[PDB]
RNA sequence: CAGGUGGGGAGUU
């Protein structure tokens, strides 16, 4: 699956692009309105003249939901806890049209200057290449970002480290933006105490911090009881997906608002 | 991360202005956004002021990469290191030269811009002056540096070269 | 003088449609008791005639142009409500992403 | 500006006259001298429809919601003609550099209702 | 008030 730049393209243009060229590409369902599948492409898809000009950029499908889940708006500030690899970046920088602050943090170098270059190639202008911890982020380096985008990595530390995050963001997460103080936190693994534990410790911890519906048309509601463990009701708003289920790797999506 | 000298900045204005002439003011002053540039290590970024106050927090070691690179500094101060201003220079490039498909993937991989290969010209391009490489879908492919004028190219053999490529888009992913 | 009966004959012509006559008797130098009266007339007939277009997507679009001749030129309030129709015109021209052949929902944004 | 677009159009051969010209249009909503500094500007080999010239007839479509309807239908006319293949000019554009005063990132749905009612057939033609 | 940045400036080796 490949994500076509709005900001450099459009998506029949790029669908006629990828038929000159000789890519089958179709649309990736309805949820997703430049999300282009290819099923065949005898000729190479990323050395093809549009990706080599950002037209397009290889992501999936699962991670462009978070975007979607995120929904950031023009002239916000719109923080990232994990920049890498860039493609939910550029497709936040697509949907805020150039617009607003795009706080891009990548704790590791290596992945941060591939991120740099993808948006480079991208031509995203408004966005900031940092690299600093995410936790230590919301006080040290800067917070009361508009939106908060905690695609958090995905057994009991991995837990430990995505609690710590979602508490950072939520802290960066500033309530009184007048977008709204939404945080869109995604994993890129299916297991509930990484996904529904997570989500119901920060709520606890976190009083000012309510579910939401993530908004997604497709997806799996969050488990509210789990064998002897029982989440709370509003945990059935996160959105799920399964290999099995919605044809896509599997994922968790939550969102949730900040009021004070 | 250190303000430009005024050096430095007349040392590349001549070089915007070999490529883009007297446009570079349009990019200088801007009323709806204070985007300006800035220096970091040697790499010259045209960054917001947003960009800046967001970039000013970060360090100056930590901060890799801000806004879109003009190029590196190098000793002698020269520019176009970076092809990333390509898209920027694209809507203010005072000559354009169309390039036909023929020699599209030539120039994708570096080679210079050949008679037989030339689409379309300014016909007011002046030899060893900064020109834009464009395709037949008007979209920016590199820069090349002709040193030929259109009197002459009118009449001139295939096997001949007009423009030597400098840098192309294949670089990003090259 | 005979600014009141433009202002009526603006008033009659606004009833019977549901702004360069009306920016002109506002950047007149009388406008620029009687006085008042006629700039709060006229500033009513502005308000009226915004809302009637209000409606319309391009709102924001038509009312640029008054509103930089507002800007250039009681007057502060109405160049605030024609700031913040021209905004809400904008979001509503944004939030409406539909293709000009789906002229309905911009009928029903209307 | 029409006497320095003419002087820059002498054969065999202006940033700041074409900033005026833009920027004088709001003030203005003559006319065969604006339709004739148009097709002048149309005239001139390669330097236009570089999807600035979208730019400038945005304003120019902003501003035809009044004079005769005739001078809308020629100035309408003026871009139909137009061998550039944009179509986006009557609707959300690119960027609105050059002083803006505009949006950046409907105008026929608004002249459709008009006092003419050619201009309705004419919105509709365009469309 | 706290934090970030800070061969920009001032001071130490």
């Amino acid at each position: 699956t490949i994500r076509t730049n709005t900001l450099k393209t459009q998506r029949r243009e790029l669908a006629q692009a990828l038929i000159n060229r000789g890519v089958n590409l179709e649309p990736i369902g309805k949820w997703s309105k430049v999300g282009l599948q290819v099923f065949e492409s005898q000729v190479p898809i990323g050395a093809t003249p549009e990706y080599l000009a950002g037209h397009y950029i290889l992501q999936a499908a699962s991670s462009f939901l978070p975007v979607m889940a995120l929904a950031p708006q023009p002239n916000e500030r719109i923080l990232d806890m994990s920049s890498a690899p860039g493609g939910k970046v550029t497709y936040v920088a697509a949907l805020q049209k150039n617009t607003g602050i795009i706080f891009a943090n990548d704790s590791n170098k290596a992945r941060t200057k591939a991120l740099s270059a993808n948006i480079h190639r991208l031509g995203v202008r408004n966005a900031i290449v940092c690299n600093y911890d995410g936790r230590k982020f919301p006080n040290e380096v800067i917070g009361g970002f508009d939106r908060v985008l905690l695609d958090a990595p995905c057994f009991d530390t991995l837990s430990h480290l995505q609690r710590q995050l979602l508490l950072s963001a939520i802290d960066s997460v500033n309530a009184d933006s007048k977008t709204g103080g939404f945080i869109v936190y995604s994993t890129c693994s299916i297991t509930v105490d990484e996904d529904e534990a997570v989500i119901q410790y920060a709520l606890k911890k976190r009083p000012n911090v309510k579910l939401v519906s993530t908004g997604l048309e497709f997806g799996r509601e969050g488990f509210t009881r789990f064998r002897e463990k029982r989440f709370h009701p509003s945990l059935k708003l996160t959105r799920r997906y399964y290999p099995h289920v919605h044809n896509i790797d599997g994922f968790f999506v939550a969102k949730l608002k900040k009021i004070s | 991360m250190r303000p430009l000298t005024h050096e430095e900045t007349k040392t590349f204005f001549e070089k915007l202005a070999q490529y883009i002439g007297k446009n570079i003011t349009h990019l200088i002053d801007r009323p709806d956004d204070p985007h300006c540039f800035r220096l970091q290590k040697d790499r010259v970024y045209y960054v917001s002021e947003r960009a800046m106050k967001m970039a000013t927090s970060v360090a100056r070691q930590n901060l890799m990469s801000l806004g879109i690179c003009f190029g590196k500094f190098t000793k002698t101060n020269k520019f176009r290191l970076h092809i990333t201003a390509l898209d920027y220079i694209a809507q203010y490039a005072r000559y354009k030269i169309w390039v036909k498909s023929n020699g599209e993937m030539p120039f994708l991989y570096g080679n210079h811009v050949l008679k037989a290969h030339v689409g379309r010209i300014t016909d007011d391009t002046p030899q060893h002056q900064g020109v834009v490489i464009y395709s037949m879908n008007d979209t920016p492919l590199g820069f090349g540096v002709t040193a030929r004028s259109t009197l002459e190219l009118r009449r001139l053999e295939p096997t001949a070269i007009v423009a030597f490529h400098q840098a192309d888009v294949g670089e990003y992913l090259r | 003088q005979l600014f009141p009966m433009r202002f009526h004959i603006i008033r009659s012509l606004i009833y019977l449609s549901r702004a360069p006559s009306l920016f002109e008797v506002l950047d007149s130098s009388y406008v620029s008791v009687y006085q008042d009266g006629l700039i709060d007339q006229l500033l009513e007939l502005l308000s009226e005639y915004y809302v009637l277009y209000a409606t319309d997507i391009s709102f924001p679009e038509l009312v640029i142009p008054a509103i930089v001749r507002s800007k250039r030129f009681g007057l502060l309030t109405l160049v605030n409500r024609l700031e913040q129709q021209s905004k809400f015109m904008t979001e509503k021209r944004n939030q409406q992403k539909f293709a000009p052949i789906d002229s309905d929902s911009v009928e029903q944004f209307a | 500006v029409s006497t320095a677009f003419e002087i820059a159009s002498a054969q065999g051969v202006l940033g700041l006259f074409v900033q005026r010209l833009y920027k004088i249009i709001f003030p203005f909503s003559e006319m065969e001298m604006l339709l004739k500094c148009f097709q002048v500007f149309f005239f001139k080999s390669k330097n236009i429809s570089s999807s600035r010239l979208s730019s400038f007839s945005k304003r120019l479509a902003i501003a035809s919601m009044q004079l005769p309807e005739h001078s809308a239908s020629a100035d309408l006319a003026l871009l139909k003609k137009l061998l550039s293949r944009y179509s986006k000019l009557s609707r959300l554009l690119t960027s609105e550099e050059q002083i803006g005063d505009g949006i950046y990132n409907y105008e026929p749905f608004l002249l459709k209702n008009h006092y003419s009612p050619a201009v309705s057939q004419s919105a509709k033609e365009l469309l």
